[PDB]
């Protein structure tokens, strides 16, 4: 239940993470949470009904997502949890979780195709089934599309907005969850799926394992956010159409609201997260 | 007020524009006749499934971006 840094793994865990998630592809697990995502991306929209992104529920929705993958994950081996990305951090292509022995490195200047670690196409362990085109590979371009990954400067103005969200609750609002997500300001979490590219700048971006150390980090920073601001806290609280207020159950679960996810730690605490000072 | 329609052959593929699992839909975008999901976002830049995270200006300007991702293949419906 400790959520940890990439870069601190141990050869052992790295080993028994990847090993969990190839066995949730092989018995066609994983596929389905690519699609759940697609569904909720390509339906989510800024005039209409909105939960899993471009709303305030963007970090409960994925937080609930988060756990429900790493829950299949500890169904394959209870010793295993989703580590975290802190991309403010491990920001060049020659970061350890790049490396042949974890995620493997960015996609050949052909045609993007990943040729090292274990989700290369070449093992056979890796088909790309649920997807927008083609291929059937996965593919990065690590640093193709855009230059930089965010620094921990720009992560720092973020976390110190404190309004968590803002009427109209879409992309074009005001407030923490905007920022963080990137439509608005320096750009965080939208910038790094596009700093990745390869299926991870698409709709089908969990087809890179690399998704979910992503979002655990995004995770780890409304953590941050709150500990920040405990006097700030999750808007709208009821009455929005087409959004997901604080006491409103969120699809496809119907059973959970965001209000039932603020406290990550009924669920799992980080390996480091500063007091509130 | 919808974008204007295009046609083109962007990178030797036909890109095509018009007004009109996914949501609703007021303007279709279609790579060589496979249609490409395209959605806009409130500050009325566009992006399409297969650049979710980059918003580009125009609903031709997400045609080419699909068309420099694909780097050939055919979309998918
Ligand atoms: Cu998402
Ligand atoms: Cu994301
Ligand atoms: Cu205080
Ligand atoms: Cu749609």
């Amino acid at each position: 239940t400790v959520r940890k840094n990439q870069a601190t793994l141990t050869a052992d865990e790295k080993r028994r993470f990847v090993a969990a998630v190839l066995e949730l592809k092989r018995s066609g697990r994983y596929d389905e949470f690519v699609r759940t995502h697609n569904e909720f991306i390509m339906s989510d929209t800024d005039s209409g009904e909105r939960t899993g992104h471009r709303s305030p529920s963007f970090l409960p929705w994925h937080r609930r997502f988060l756990l429900d993958f790493e829950q299949a994950l500890q169904s394959v081996d209870s010793s295993v949890t989703l580590p975290y990305w802190d991309w403010s951090a491990d920001r060049t292509v020659r970061a350890s979780l790049w490396a042949p022995d974890f995620l493997g490195g960015t996609g050949r200047s052909t045609d993007g195709r990943v040729m090292d670690g274990p989700f290369a196409a070449s093992t056979g362990n890796w088909p790309i089934n649920v997807r927008v085109d083609s291929r059937t590979y996965l593919r990065r371009s690590l640093g193709g599309s855009v230059a930089e990954l965010p620094t921990r400067a720009e992560v720092e103005s973020v976390l110190a907005i404190s309004a968590y969200d803002l009427p109209p609750y879409n992309s074009a609002s005001e407030g923490f969850r905007n920022h963080l997500e990137g439509w608005r300001g320096v750009n965080l979490h939208n910038r790094v799926h596009v700093w990745v590219g390869g299926q991870m700048a698409t709709g089908v971006s969990p087809n890179d394992p690399v998704f979910w150390l992503h979002h655990a980090y995004v995770d780890k920073l409304w953590a941050e956010w709150q500990r920040r601001h405990p006097d700030s806290a999750y808007v709208p609280t009821g009455g929005t159409p087409d959004v997901v207020d604080l006491n409103e159950t969120m699809k496809p679960w119907n059973t959970v609201r965001p209000a039932d996810l603020l406290d990550h730690t009924a669920y799992y605490t980080f390996d480091a997260l500063e007091h509130h000072h | 007020a919808a974008p204007e329609s295009f046609d083109e052959v962007y990178k030797g593929r036909r890109i095509q524009g018009r007004p009109a699992h996914e949501h609703g839909g007021g303007y279709e975008v279609f790579v060589d006749g496979v249609q490409l999901h395209v959605m806009r976002n409130a500050d009325g830049s566009w992006i399409s499934v297969v650049s979710h995270y980059d918003p580009v200006p125009t609903p031709r300007a997400a045609a080419r971006a699909a068309v420099d991702e694909l780097q050939g293949a055919p979309l998918l419906p």
